[PDB]
DNA sequence: ATCGGATGTATATATCTGACACGTGCCTGGAGACTAGGGAGTAATCCCCTTGGCGGTTAAAACGCGGGGGACAGCGCGTACGTGCGTTTAAGCGGTGCTAGAGCTGTCTACGACCAATTGAGCGGCCTCGGCACCGGGATTCTCGA
DNA sequence: TCGAGAATCCCGGTGCCGAGGCCGCTCAATTGGTCGTAGACAGCTCTAGCACCGCTTAAACGCACGTACGCGCTGTCCCCCGCGTTTTAACCGCCAAGGGGATTACTCCCTAGTCTCCAGGCACGTGTCAGATATATACATCCGAT
């Protein structure tokens, strides 16, 4: 039994350290024709341009935990929180 | 006196 | 031949899968009120990208929204993507 | 028994028992949501009413009469028994 | 010498919405400027869009599929209704 | 309407002589389609409509007939979907929107 | 003892009165004087246009502005009333200018 | 003359001034300095592109549309001078 | 039909920098596709800025000072230096 | 009959031709001039050497010898006037500058 | 501060694979030569506005000075987030079949450029008055020490 | 819970110039011609996107558990606010030189365009070798106990 949040630590670098994908594809796959039912109905989806849309909404919340972990830390803590996600696409424009 | 009004 | 509207494949994001991109972004605590709140934001992000590969494809009168037209989704919201081409 | 006239200079005011538009039908409440500002458009005077507050829907909506100087069945409870 | 803008055309349609309304020169400004933004990002993106495709000819259903990118949420599909509206009614006439 | 001034056939107020004028001396494509730039007229004055519209009704809201660019911004910033296409712009000599953050309140 | 106003009831009236008006913020002498110091690191002997300079004011005095409403919300979101250079310093770091 | 420092004359009260239009409530004093160095940097480069849009066109005065160009191209769009 | 890329003169300049570190197929594309998007910007602005001032041309002086809006500081320097280098022997020799 | 291409005339690798096309059928402007794309082609091509440089770099530090979308990741993010142009940029595959925050590390 | 214990993590070695470096054919786009021509350069003026300076008023900044409330550190508590473990359940694959749709060639047809000849909308320039700035008095009302 | 005091709201009066309305006056739009071609349309090969299958298993899931981190409460204090007096530099108006912007008038030379030539580069088939995996292992990092 290690001492909670050192595994952690052993899991930041192990993903930081490599580039696969961190979503799963298939129910990835599934849930970006199910947002595609709304704006056209039976859309085929040219199978490399879904792999353009994980390696751009990985690269999106990734690029907001960088931007939500700087502010739980700014407020004095090291635990993320729905009132920081929040603050940080507040600030961004995003909201 | 019973006249509805604004401002006094 | 068969008719299915989909129910709530958002529950595939998946709660250890939301950590996996946390521990990339470099967090440590992770709350348990994330897991349904970076769902709502990437459901967000998703829409307003996929929008705009359907127009592109739609206006180009096509029924596959080939790889090009998502990265030109990414392109005009100023996401640039680099891996699949112009 | 009702009130139905309005004030937009001191030597005129407006009526609304028989013509009218449904402005007439706004009640009384000295805790108010709405007010009445005297805004001309090409003009002349137009008695155009604004709100205070968020508006649920289907709340009603409440005014302040100002019958200045000398009875509130509003059942709330911080305002003035008579008007 | 003559240098021209759009002074005129927005005066014509405050005459349309609020007939007793005047507007300032420098509040003049500003809507000259504002349809200058407008028409260079939807001429804009209405020129990639004729690109990818590898038209050359900038038609009316560019400018809808430009419109219906930009503007958001409401405001496309009234302009659209009134972009549509006034085509029609070119060809016809 | 009528049949000289081409504007005047689509029963518009912005012109399309002008705007068919720069959509060719702007280089966007090489030829532009002659139903494009009515279309594109279209769109210009309905947008002008609308924010000529709201910056007015906050005109009279403020008692003054003509309209100032601290009425543009009221007109803009006040409407959910017209600041989301002005996002990120800056309009000259026009104020901010009135808000205070609920905590700076006393209590 | 005088009338004197309680700590936060001259912030909360300069806030109302501010943000009701538009007039420019900084004082056109001292602005003038350090745009066309900033001006001679990259040409010697400019010249500006008077609407240039006013054109320079009305988007900084806009940037900042959308600054501290930037700011000012990290600060109520650490808990405080009082805003400090960690919060600039954040707000910068989140928009992506630092 | 060549002069230096006429950053002081971005002075305290207009640092203030500019805070309460953005609400803010009460301003550590530390502000007045960091305030004066973002400010110095953004109008580095606004002019720093601004002058070159003059440079290209063989000119000696910045006029307008530099300034409102080189916004516009940093994406912070100006409306008002054209 | 023939699809064009960069894909053959990003390897010269690999063996000529890097004579040893062959290209993956991946960050071959990464690598057409910044190319591709550079020559959007550069000529973009090269464009843009040859408009403002009502000329009808792209000249060499353009982009010049298009790279020396677009590129940092401290690559606006070399990739002038690296530019006129070039037209200096493009026109001699 | 001496048919020197330009790319070697100037001293380039980065193909003059299939740039002085591309000013012309992409409509950036009416006339592009003679001297002009050969201006971009050596700038795409002083570009396209430092970033593979930097790749290159990172190939070597992490001992391989085929250039992955990692090491392009890694030469870019490193750098600070290429990481400050290829900002909003996403490198698919490319994955993250590894860093932790100070804060999280223990005592 | 030690230190042994565990244990994952980083360093070696085999080997097998399929992704890439590379020849081969070709083909279509780049080069070359030359033509006309308008667009840019290079003169020339011209006058507008930018700069500099000044003199006087005064709003605004600076400076000092109480003092209060907000930042801060502290400390206790309970809770919820993590770690682990054991269990399920789809992900993945890889393999088939299939068929809808993208891509492509071949057709021709409306249509946009283009130019000329015409002219009236729109822009600059010039009066000219009312809308707002500006100030005065007073009713209001908000705060805050009673 | 209150009068006192302060600032703000507001109404009315006076004034100025900036908005708006007119007026010649171009030149930019329209009109109505041809003219090539882009793009629409039909038709087609085929590929790649969907769908289904079995299987293997990694991975998610669920629960127990224990803890350490959030959080709330307290105390201290110092530093920011408010305000008064002094200080000064902004500002406003004014004057004046003149530099540089902006325009007109040439003029030539560089670029479009065109046609003929040919080889650079593109798809394609192909061997091989770097790299992934597979397997043991020397060692840093952590943790419990000392
Ligand atoms: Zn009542």
């Amino acid at each position: 039994r290690y001492r909670p949040g050192t595994v952690a630590l052993r899991e930041i670098r192990r993903y930081q350290k490599s580039t696969e994908l961190l979503i799963r594809k298939l129910p990835f796959q599934r849930l970006v024709r199910e947002i595609a039912q709304d704006f056209k109905t039976d859309l085929r989806f040219q199978s490399s341009a879904v792999m353009a849309l994980q390696e751009a909404s990985e690269a999106y919340l990734v690029g907001l935990f960088e931007d939500t972990n700087l502010c739980g830390i700014h407020a004095k803590r090291v635990t993320i929180m729905p009132k920081d996600i929040q603050l940080a696409r507040r600030i961004r424009g995003e909201r | 006196a019973r006249t509805m009004q604004t401002a006094r | 031949r068969h008719r299915k509207v989909l129910r709530d494949n958002i529950q595939g994001i998946t709660k250890p899968a939301i950590r996996r991109l946390a521990r990339r972004g470099g967090v440590k605590r992770i709350s348990g009120l994330i897991y349904e709140e970076t769902r709502g934001v990437l459901k967000v992000f998703l829409e307003n990208v996929i929008r705009d590969a359907v127009t592109y494809t739609e206006h180009a009168k096509r029924k596959t929204v080939t790889a090009m037209d998502v990265v030109y989704a990414l392109k005009r919201q100023g996401r640039t993507l680099y891996g699949f081409g112009g | 028994g009702s009130s139905y006239l309005f004030r937009i200079d001191e030597n005129t005011v407006i009526d609304a028992t028989k013509r009218g538009g449904i402005a007439r039908f706004i009640n009384h409440c000295c805790e108010p949501s709405c007010t009445a500002k005297i805004i001309k458009v090409d003009g002349r005077k137009r008695i155009v009413i604004y709100a205070l507050r968020d508006i649920g829907t289907n709340e009603e909506l409440t005014y302040d009469y100002k019958f200045e100087r000398e009875p509130c069945l509003c059942g709330a409870p911080s305002c003035k028994g008579f008007l | 010498t003559r240098k021209e803008s759009y002074a005129i055309y927005v005066y014509k349609v405050l005459k349309q919405v609020h007939p007793d309304t005047g507007i300032s020169s420098k509040a003049m400004s500003i809507m000259n400027s504002f349809v200058n933004d407008v028409f260079e990002r939807i001429a804009g993106e209405a020129s990639r869009l004729a690109h990818y495709n590898k038209r050359s000819t900038i038609t009316s259903r560019e400018i809808q599929t430009a419109v219906r990118l930009l503007l958001p949420g409401e405001l496309a599909k009234h302009a659209v209704s009134e972009g549509t509206k006034a085509v029609t009614c070119y060809t016809s006439a | 309407a009528k049949a000289k001034t081409r504007s005047s056939r689509a029963g518009l107020q912005f012109p399309v002589g002008r705007v068919h004028r720069l959509l060719r001396k702007g280089n966007y494509a090489e030829r532009v389609g002659a139903g494009a730039p009515v279309y594109l007229a279209a769109v210009l004055e309905y947008l002008t409509a609308e924010i000529l519209e709201l910056a007015g009704n906050a005109a009279r809201d403020n008692k003054k007939t003509r309209i100032i660019p601290r009425h543009l911004q009221l007109a803009v910033r006040n409407d959910e979907e017209l600041n989301k296409l002005l996002g990120r712009v800056t309009i000259a000599q026009g104020g901010v929107l009135p808000n205070i953050q609920s905590v700076l309140l006393p209590k």
